[PDB]
Parts: structure tokens; C-alpha cells; sequence
């Protein structure tokens, strides 16, 4: 999954 | 009457296989998104999303949402929501440095 940054 | 087992954004529980086969079609516009349970999580929801470049072609972001145990969701530290709908209304309208504004939902 991808990060929120 | 809202529910959230018919929200407009809500297909339920689908496989990973079919989940990357609609939001990977050419006929699907860049910012396409769906919310499913968590197939791969506990107890959890995942919302993900389309995105299209001008080099290779469209790809799939996949944001597992968390939840927290006391009633909450956030697919970042940084904001929480009280309900999956909140979550997808602020990254709705603010990428806050995701893949793309949601503009669609999955059909």
C-alpha cells in the first residue's frame, strides 16, 4: 500500500 | 437511510485480481477510486484509486484505510475521520500529497 506524505 | 452498505463508493468484498481490473480500464478516467473491505486487513476498509501517466500508462494506488479501535479511520497519521465517508470527502477535495484528487467512483 502507499503512504500519505 | 444512507447506508454504508450501499454507498456510492461501497462494492463490497472483491478479489485483489478484479479489483486492479476496473480501476485498471482504458475507459476509466485518472482519479477513479472504490472502497472495499479489507481483504488482505482486519476488521478494515481499503480505498483505492486510478492514476495515468504520459510515459507508461494507468496504474493502481492501493490506500489501506485503518481504523482505529475506538471508532475512527485514517489512512495516515496525520487525520482521522469518524466514518469512511468523512475520509473520502477530505481526500475528495484535498490530495494532501495522495496520487490524485478523487474525481470518480468505481461503476
Amino acid at each position: 500500500y502507499e503512504e500519505i506524505e | 437511510m444512507d447506508s454504508i452498505q450501499a454507498e456510492e463508493w461501497y462494492f463490497g468484498k472483491i478479489t485483489r485480481r478484479e479489483s486492479e481490473r476496473l480501476l485498471l480500464n482504458a475507459e476509466n478516467p485518472r482519479g477513479t477510486f472504490l472502497v472495499r473491505e479489507s481483504e488482505t486487513t482486519k476488521g478494515a476498509y481499503c480505498l483505492s484509486v486510478s492514476d495515468f501517466d504520459n510515459a507508461k500508462g494507468l496504474n493502481v494506488k492501493h490506500y489501506k484505510i485503518r481504523k482505529l479501535d475506538s471508532g475512527g479511520f485514517y489512512i495516515t497519521s496525520r487525520t482521522q475521520f469518524n466514518s469512511l465517508q468523512q475520509l473520502v470527502a477530505y481526500y475528495s477535495k484535498h490530495a494532501d500529497g495522495l496520487c490524485h484528487r478523487l474525481t470518480t467512483v468505481c461503476p
